[PDB]
């Protein structure tokens, strides 16, 4: 009975890739994108699934080699549309933040959300008014709500935000 | 999961040939017989499953490896492969609504057998592949209600360029002893692929062609070993056309029987087949090899050297014959 | 059980070996067609994939079959679930091919009764773009200083917004890098909003001049308001009182209206 | 009734599908164009191209996920702008049985300047 030993393996960078220290890379990701990571076992699966309710974990290859697939991408308007910079904020003991912290659930915001108009209704009750001409998304849902907001603003101003709208209404 | 016995069915179909002008095409013949399992049901379904040792749970996944093999044969442009399929169903046939979208884009084109049916078969063959006139005038009579067609085309180019043409080249060659017999099989590989053309010279071709099998041909494709050789090969052209009916009643007899035809999935009304025919071809040139074949399954219609074409790893036995 | 041991090496390929599995029972007497591996596969097996002779085994380290690929090009390859392959328990990584009268059912009864066959899937590499390292590597090649060794999706001259997040802060600390201007040409709103705050803190620098010339035509409102704020408390500027709050070389300190009428 | 996922000029026209029953085993997945074109057929990680199609125009960017098949057509063209015919040729493997299940979810993509 012959016996042979496998030759010394070359550990590629895939095997040393870590799920932690990646939260400045995992958070930037679009829909249906497979952000490759290292072997993710069940030790971290529950905490990463709560931290990422927007991702369904799927098995890619052998040895638990997986990657978090983002299927939904929703922007919670109570924070995102008012704080323009925050494209991904956390929720630590019921408080919004800007740096990554342990345990805090991670939530990002819909890309170019001002080209979508999700928070137009919330903003109704300089920043978002300038997104009027950037409405190149051409979405059927977005356009109807856009003209709804335009007509409402026109009438309510006719009868600070309204004052600025007069200045924006030059060639918008 | 295993297209193991699928190639052997075509190999056996070559075995029952008693002639001296052979371009037989095992892959073309086997493809139509195995994939005809779709409309078969009842008694006909069980008999074909017994044939190729397919357990009835294994149907399904068999189609998957076939697809992987068909794609794997295309890995370059200088040397590639092709394969198409097409069937025929008459208007008067009561097609189940399930089939008319389950496999609508595969085939099952509707037509009428009584209005220039030969031309109807003609117009679809040349679009699917490079065949020219696989049909013949006497193919159809008053009881025709069904049809089916297969196709293969080939193109290859040698590995070592050519230099009765004698070439001095480093190559793999040895001597084989089947049973008290001596042949010197010489492998002639192709370029940028993993397919080739083989050679063998001898006297008693009966002792050689009676044991040709994809299983044993691997055992002969490796005993060849690299060493300087010097071989001679001519340019020629071979041809063959024959019949398959008399060698088919042992495998699936009830498909021909109008009484035992249990085809209850495509249609409910009875339907049966009569015969089948085959037309094979091969050409030889200096740069490489050219090969071609087709198949029809319808109502009506010394010291030489042998050539064999074989893929290296998959095992799909392409056209074989003698010169 | 097994008695025959003939490895039967070939001539065509030293990898091609033929283990003659001759068991006691006459029908259990078959010579298999397997092969081993001793190469360095710097070349390609099939278009877009690599198929070595190493039949990987479940429950074993995945580092085994990454040895045989040559490095400094293996940084583009990832693994997948391969087709079910069978190995030898005495020959870890041996790959047995299906041919002859050998059948999966026959070997399945062989391995189930006596375990000389190790189940698993064949090692199977897939080519894609490069992969990414850590946060420091995000700092390095997204800043267009080492435009190698990281995915082209990051090196695509600021085309996609994945590395927007970090170099926002890097440009806030230092607008010195000209690569920041290239990222300003990427035509994105969050980048403009963040750096224009830096511009509203220090306006005399020339970096603010081409900021007006690059991204401002797309978004006039945010830049104009931020520029208006800077001169409110910083009135020492000698060009921000011309038709502005404290009431033709550079238009960086003016709205879009003033230049068109002139 | 699936909403029409629309993209822009020459970008990732990432279409998608979805099955209903998880325990049923997929035998094959194909991508057609209405009514009969078969843009490309695929199975596992191996793609069988039809007529005039290669890796330059369509790839298979879900080869290690079995829940949903997706395509990533690059360099979108007006010829590529048409109805798409998803396909999940289905079978059950609990025990021995005769059954087929053709599930289709046709989706449209529209390109414009
Ligand atoms: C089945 O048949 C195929 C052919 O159909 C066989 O593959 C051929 O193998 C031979 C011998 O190894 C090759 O011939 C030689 O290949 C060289 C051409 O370049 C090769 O290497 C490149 C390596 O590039 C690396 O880096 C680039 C980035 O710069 C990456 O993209 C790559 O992935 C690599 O990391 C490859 O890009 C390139 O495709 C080739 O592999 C060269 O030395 C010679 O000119 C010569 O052609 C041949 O090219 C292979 N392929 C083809 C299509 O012909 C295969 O072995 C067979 N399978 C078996 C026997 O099991
Ligand atoms: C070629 O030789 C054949 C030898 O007989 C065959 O092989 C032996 C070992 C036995 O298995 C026997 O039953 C086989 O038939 C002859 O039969 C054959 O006629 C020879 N060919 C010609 C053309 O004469
Ligand atoms: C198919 O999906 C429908 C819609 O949710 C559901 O009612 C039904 O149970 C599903 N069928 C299954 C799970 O077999
Ligand atoms: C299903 O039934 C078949 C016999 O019809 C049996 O072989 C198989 O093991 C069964 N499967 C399960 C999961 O019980």
């Amino acid at each position: 009975l012959p016996k042979r030993d496998p030759p010394p393996g070359v550990p590629t960078d895939e095997m040393l890739l870590n799920v932690d220290k990646m939260h400045d890379v995992i958070a930037p990701a679009k829909l249906l994108e497979y952000v490759h990571i290292g072997p993710l076992a069940k030790d971290k699966e529950d905490k990463v699934k709560k931290r990422y309710p927007e991702f369904r974990l799927v098995n890619t290859g052998p040895g638990g080699l997986s990657a978090l697939l983002r299927q939904s991408y929703a922007g919670t308007a109570p924070n995102c549309c008012r704080t323009f910079q925050r494209t991904h904020y956390w929720k630590k003991d019921g408080k919004i933040s800007d740096k990554y912290e342990e345990g805090a659930v991670l939530e990002s915001c819909w890309p170019d959300v001002h080209d979508t108009g999700k928070c137009d209704v919330d903003l109704f009750d300089h920043q978002w008014i300038g997104s009027a001409f950037n409405r190149a998304d051409r979405t059927v849902e977005g356009q109807q709500s856009l003209i709804n907001l335009y007509n409402k603003m026109q009438t309510l101003c006719s009868k600070p935000i309204c004052e600025s709208f007069l200045h924006h209404l030059r060639a918008h | 999961y295993r297209l193991q016995g699928f190639t052997n069915a075509g190999i056996v179909a070559y075995k029952n040939i008693q002639d001296d002008n052979i371009v037989f095409s095992p892959f073309g013949y086997s493809f139509s017989m195995f994939m005809s399992l779709l409309p078969a049901s009842g008694n006909t379904r069980i008999e074909l499953l017994k044939t190729m040792d397919l357990r009835k749970r294994d149907l399904g996944p068999a189609f998957t490896e076939l697809i992987s093999g068909l794609a794997k044969l295309k890995t370059s442009k200088y040397t590639y492969t092709d394969l198409t399929y097409q069937s025929f169903v008459d208007n008067t046939v009561s097609i189940k609504p399930s089939y008319y979208q389950q496999y609508h884009r595969f085939g099952l084109y509707r037509l009428n057998f009584r209005r220039d049916a030969v031309n109807k078969i003609n117009s679809i063959v040349e679009r699917r592949s490079g065949m020219s006139n696989v049909v013949d005038s006497n193919m159809l009579d008053n009881n025709t209600l069904w049809a089916i067609i297969n196709t293969i085309y080939f193109k290859g180019i040698w590995q070592y360029p050519f230099d009765m043409m004698n070439v001095v080249t480093k190559l793999q060659g040895n001597t084989i002893t089947i049973d008290d017999e001596e042949y010197d099989m010489v492998r002639l590989p192709y370029k940028d692929a993993n397919i080739s053309m083989y050679l063998a010279i001898g006297d008693n071709m009966t002792h050689f062609t009676d044991s040709i099998t994809a299983a044993k041909l691997d055992y002969w494709s490796f005993q060849l070993g690299n060493k300087v050789y010097n071989l001679k090969l001519p340019k020629f052209s071979i041809e063959n056309k024959r019949d398959i009916k008399s060698i088919a009643e042992m495998m699936a007899p009830s498909m021909f029987n109008p009484d035992n035809a249990s085809f209850k999935h495509m249609t409910r009304d009875p339907l049966y087949i009569y015969k089948m025919f085959q037309n094979a071809k091969i050409d030889v040139d200096e740069q490489g090899t050219v090969a071609e074949a087709s198949t029809i399954m319808v109502a009506t219609a010394n010291t030489p050297f042998v050539f064999i074409i074989r893929h290296d790893i998959t095992g799909f036995i392409l056209f074989m014959g003698k010169v | 059980t097994l008695n025959r041991i003939k490895i039967a090496p070939g001539i065509a390929d030293i990898r091609d070996k033929y283990m003659e599995l001759g068991f006691n029972y006459p029908e259990y007497n078959r010579a298999v067609k397997f092969a081993e591996e001793s190469y360095t596969y710097y070349y390609e097996t099939s278009p877009g994939e690599i198929k070595p002779k190493f039949c990987l085994i479940d429950g074993m380290s995945i580092d085994h079959c990454s040895s045989f690929i040559v490095p400094e090009f293996a940084k583009q390859y990832v693994l997948i679930h391969g087709e079910p392959c069978s190995s030898f328990k005495f020959r870890p990584g041996s790959l047995i091919y299906y041919q002859n009268e050998v059948t999966p059912e026959y070997i399945k009864d062989l391995k189930h009764a006596t375990d000389y066959i190790a189940s698993g899937q064949r090692c199977h590499f897939i080519k894609k773009d490069y992969l990414l390292g850590d946060s420091d590597s995000v700092a390095k090649c997204c800043s267009k200083t080492n435009t190698k060794h990281c995915p082209k999706i990051f090196n695509n001259n600021y085309k996609t917004e994945h590395c927007d997040d970090f170099m926002t802060g890097f440009c806030r600390n230092d607008p010195g890098n000209p690569n920041c201007l290239e990222w300003l040409r990427a035509k994105r709103k969050p980048a403009m909003s963040t750096y224009s705050d830096i511009c509203s803190k220090h306006m005399d620098a020339r970096y603010c001049s081409e900021f007006i010339r690059i991204i401002r035509p797309d978004y006039f409102t945010f830049g104009d308001t931020a520029l208006y704020v800077f001169c409110n408390d910083h009135k020492g500027n000698r060009n921000c009182w011309c038709a502005n709050y404290p009431k033709s070389r550079d238009r960086k300190w003016l709205y879009y209206n003033q230049d068109v009428q002139r | 009734p699936f909403p029409q996922t629309s993209k822009k000029i020459g970008d990732d026209a990432t279409l998608s599908c979805n099955r209903n029953n998880t325990n049923d085993y997929v035998v094959m997945s194909a991508w057609y164009k209405e009514p009969n074109s078969i843009i490309l057929l695929a199975a596992k990680s191996d793609v069988l191209y039809f007529d005039n199609y290669t890796k330059d125009k369509i790839s298979y960017d879900s080869p290690y996920d079995d829940l949903v098949t997706t395509i990533t057509i690059k360099s979108l063209t007006a010829r590529d702008a048409g109805t798409y015919v998803c396909a999940f040729f289905m079978t059950s493997t609990t025990n021995d049985t005769d059954k087929v299940d053709y599930e289709e979810y046709s989706t449209e993509l529209i390109v414009n300047t």
